[PDB]
């Protein structure tokens, strides 16, 4: 009956760092996907599972609309089955996945001359991370064999690094603006729907 | 957890630091060389202050990872470079002794002025007044007056600081388990624990003298017939079996011998290829010159210069009252953004320089993947080798013919090829004796053997015996000759120049081979083979991460520096040279000399 606040997540005005991977949980209102082209310069609408093209049809349970910021080398990693820092350790894909996922460079917004190092990701991890986890800890890293006792120093980082973002960057090495659409789909009424 | 596993992640969060603070300080270095102002001077030092600082406390941080328990070469190989101590390892009063010395040699050089003797208010930089003078003035005492005026006011008070210089270098080397100062520079080339491709520090002087005995038949016939020629300009003056004076070289030293090219031009009737006129008239910019040089590597299948290049890039002199360093440089500032500082007006030197300095950009770009230590050339001379046969396929015939600046109907005879390979010969084959025998000189100077009472002598004694060229005034041992090259006064090693020499024909030779040239080396023009492109890519995508001996292979298929190539793209000129010098004299001199 609603419109799906698609507004909210793909407008915004901040998105998040991808390791605080923000999700907005989307049900009962009408998807009308077609409207998702802001004529960003690299813009990016690859689709596991579900067919991009007519996405218009198919119903779900829940749509998880995650956004998040990395810079361009790393958005390849948002998809099933890769690696890299990003899918490592910060937001990974499940190899079965059927949602979409859709990124636009955003150096317009989020860089700046003298260094934006707001967004961050997260550089080291004991673990790799289990599809759709989220970390937010900050525990002191251990690498080395004596214990860190939550202060930084000897073999023990700080376990999040900022991107610095500025204007004169690279394709690669500039922000780029996420948004999955995880298409969970359970035994439910499956509310999320609209032509 | 191991320490081949703590050093991994230490430099880990190291190459994610160094990244963003080497931008800032590159972007720091850029503001200020394109916006030449008071306040950009100021961040421009900081930025470098607050780097020169974040290596330095990183460096004792790396110390506790020792290298014998790491045994990925990779890893061992950040780990080498970060573990550098340099000056460090010098007391603070020592070390500030050094960095008072460097910086009083350099601008004393710099800001080196002789004043006229018949005018003594009237004064000359070195540039743009007595290298103004060595250039293009064909008067003997003239060129004399200005070649021992500037080695014996600038030359003369940078003798003391040499000596205080040798002894401090020294034992900063010795600090750092090196022989002397020379072992230190020739650490470049240093390879370890890679068999089949390990190369030691002393193995250097082995090569290059090695290497040097096959250049001396082919220096020994440019030698007399530049001889010859130089004869009948400065007639009473030159002896027919003797040295050549010099001050009579073209430029202070004897560097290089480009600018004989007015006196020593074999077929002078004949003209000169020089495309600037045919550029002007299709109306190109240097816009232009830049978009055929990308062309250029895209058709040997490199990619295209990045979307940032040409937005913030140099391409053209702001002029006006925005001023710069107008000296052509390729900016890897790292994080993706490449940029290309060059005045460039529309000739055809800015043409071929535009493609050599984008050669340095193609190969900042190719191994950017690697780790931040890791990003440079293999060793020293080979950069500079990339860049150089960029201007070598760039400026033949073939190049020129298929880009519309020369005419198809232009013919490429016999005498224009030897008015061209000696032009190249003068440039390219005059400097190696020069630069083996300075960089011969520095290192037996640090390593003991030259005695300080005999530094100009035994100087002096190399340069008739090496390089062929002898002194017009005696000298004695309160002049600092070498001292008055920047080189030498400045601190930077000398002999890449020698090995990126060897290096780049060498490529040359291996990218036509696979190009499928047939005829002479120097034709040769390594557009639209991708093959080439291919096997220079497989080895500037390496950077440092290999040995150098391994990447010199990946391209011409053998392990070690070689100088048959050079002598094969010189073979054309070598054998008319052997037959313009029939009844001239072949070999100098030692003992003949100007001054009696
Ligand atoms: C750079 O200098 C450091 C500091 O002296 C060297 O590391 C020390 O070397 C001494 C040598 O007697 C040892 O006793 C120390 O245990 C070392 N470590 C520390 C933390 O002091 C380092 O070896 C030098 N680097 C090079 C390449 O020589
Ligand atoms: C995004 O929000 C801003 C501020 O509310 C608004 O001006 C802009 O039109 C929005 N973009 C849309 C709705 O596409
Ligand atoms: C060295 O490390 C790199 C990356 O850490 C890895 O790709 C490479 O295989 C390692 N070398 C060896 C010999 O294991
Ligand atoms: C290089 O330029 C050509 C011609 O416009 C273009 O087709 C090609 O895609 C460019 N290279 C890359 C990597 O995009
Ligand atoms: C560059 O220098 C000029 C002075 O000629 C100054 O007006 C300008 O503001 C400088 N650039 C920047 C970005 O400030
Ligand atoms: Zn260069």
């Amino acid at each position: 009956t609603n419109l799906c606040p698609f507004d909210e997540v793909f407008n915004a005005t901040t998105f998040a760092s991808v390791y605080a991977w923000n999700r907005k949980r989307i049900s009962n209102c009408v998807a009308d996907y077609s409207v998702l082209y802001n004529f960003a310069p690299f813009f990016a609408f690859k689709c596991y599972g579900v067919s991009p093209t007519k996405l218009n049809d198919l119903c779900f349970t829940n749509v998880y609309a995650d956004s998040f910021v990395i810079r361009g080398n790393e958005v390849s990693q948002i998809a099933p089955g890769q690696t890299g820092n990003i899918a490592d350790y910060n937001y990974k894909l499940p190899d079965d996945f059927t949602g979409c996922v859709i990124a636009w460079n955003s150096n317009k917004l989020d860089s700046t001359v003298g260094g934006n190092y707001n967004y961050r990701y997260r550089l080291f991890r004991k673990s790799k991370l289990k599809p759709f986890e989220r970390d937010i800890s900050t525990e002191i890293y251990q690498a080395g064999n004596k214990p860190c006792n939550g202060v930084a120093g000897v073999n023990c980082y700080f376990p999040l690094q900022s991107y610095g973002f500025r204007p004169t960057y690279g394709v690669g090495h500039q922000p780029y603006r996420v948004v999955v659409l995880s298409f969970e789909l359970l035994h439910a009424p499956a509310t999320v729907c609209g032509p | 957890s191991t320490i081949e596993e703590q050093a991994k992640t230490f430099l880990d969060k190291f190459n994610h630091e160094a990244e963003d603070l080497f931008y800032q300080s590159s972007l720091a270095s850029w503001n200020y060389n394109t916006n030449i102002t008071e306040e950009n001077v100021q961040n421009m030092n900081n930025a470098g202050d607050k780097w020169s600082a974040f290596l330095k406390e990183q460096s004792t941080l790396a110390q506790m990872y020792p290298l014998q328990e790491i045994q990925n070469l990779t890893v061992k190989l950040q780990l080498q470079a970060l573990q550098q101590n340099g000056s460090s390892v010098l007391s603070e009063d020592k070390s500030k002794r050094l960095n008072t010395i460097l910086n009083t040699m350099s601008t004393i050089y710099s800001t080196g002025k002789v004043c006229n003797p018949d005018n003594p208010q009237e004064c000359l930089l070195l540039e743009p007044g007595l290298n103004e003078i060595m250039a293009n003035s064909l008067d003997y005492n003239e060129r004399l007056w200005a070649w021992e005026s500037w080695r014996s006011e600038v030359g003369k008070q940078l003798r003391p600081l040499y000596e205080e210089y040798v002894v401090l270098k020294n034992e900063m080397a010795r600090a750092n388990h090196y022989e002397d100062y020379g072992d230190y520079w020739r650490g470049d080339y240093e390879v370890n624990g890679v068999d089949g491709y390990d190369y030691s520090r002393g193995q250097l002087i082995e090569d290059v003298e090695h290497t040097f005995e096959e250049i001396k038949p082919l220096y020994e016939h440019l030698h007399a017939y530049v001889r010859a020629k130089l004869m009948n300009a400065y007639p009473s003056y030159i002896s027919p079996i003797g040295c050549l004076p010099a001050h009579l070289l073209g430029d202070m030293w004897g560097r290089f011998w480009t600018n004989l090219y007015s006196l020593t031009v074999p077929f002078g009737q004949k003209p000169n290829i020089d495309v600037t006129d045919a550029m002007v008239d299709q109306a190109w910019d240097a816009q232009r010159i830049f978009k055929e040089a990308e062309k250029f590597f895209v058709s040997v299948g490199l990619p295209n210069m990045t979307q940032g290049f040409w937005e913030n890039s140099m391409l053209t002199d702001p002029g006006n009252v925005q001023k710069a360093v107008c000296h052509p440089t390729a900016w890897d500032l790292g994080k993706g953004d490449f940029r290309i500082l060059m005045c460039t007006k529309v000739t055809m030197d800015d043409f071929l320089t535009a493609h050599h300095e984008m050669g340095h950009i193609q190969y900042d770009m190719a191994y950017a993947a690697q780790p931040f230590l890791l990003r440079n050339g293999a060793n020293e001379g080979f950069h500079e080798a990339v860049g150089e046969i960029m201007s070598l396929s760039a400026a033949t015939p073939k190049h020129l013919k298929s880009i519309g600046l020369l005419s198809p109907d232009f013919q490429e005879d016999n005498e224009t090829e030897i008015n061209f390979l000696l032009k190249q010969a003068l440039t390219i084959v005059g400097t190696l004796p020069f630069t083996y025998m300075l960089e011969k000189w520095r290192w037996m100077v640090f390593k003991g053997e030259i005695p300080k009472d005999q530094w100009m002598k035994k100087w002096w004694e190399m340069k008739r015996e090496i390089v062929g060229v002898v002194e017009p005034v005696p000298h004695d041992e309160t002049y600092c000759d070498p001292a008055s090259l920047f080189h030498v006064s400045n601190d930077y090693s000398f002999i890449r120049y020698y090995t990126r020499t060897l290096y780049q024909f060498q490529f040359q030779e291996a990218l036509c081979q696979a190009a499928k040239h047939e005829g002479p080396l120097h034709k040769c023009d390594i557009s639209n083979s991708t093959e080439a492109g291919q096997k220079l890519f497989n080895m500037l995508r390496l950077g440092k991460s290999e040995p150098w001996t391994l990447a010199l292979e990946n391209v011409v298929g053998a392990k070690n520096m070689n100088v048959r190539p050079l002598l094969n793209y010189f073979e054309p000129l070598f054998t008319w040279l052997k037959d313009q010098n029939k009844n001239s004299f072949v070999g100098w001199s030692t003992d003949w000399s100007p001054y009696a």
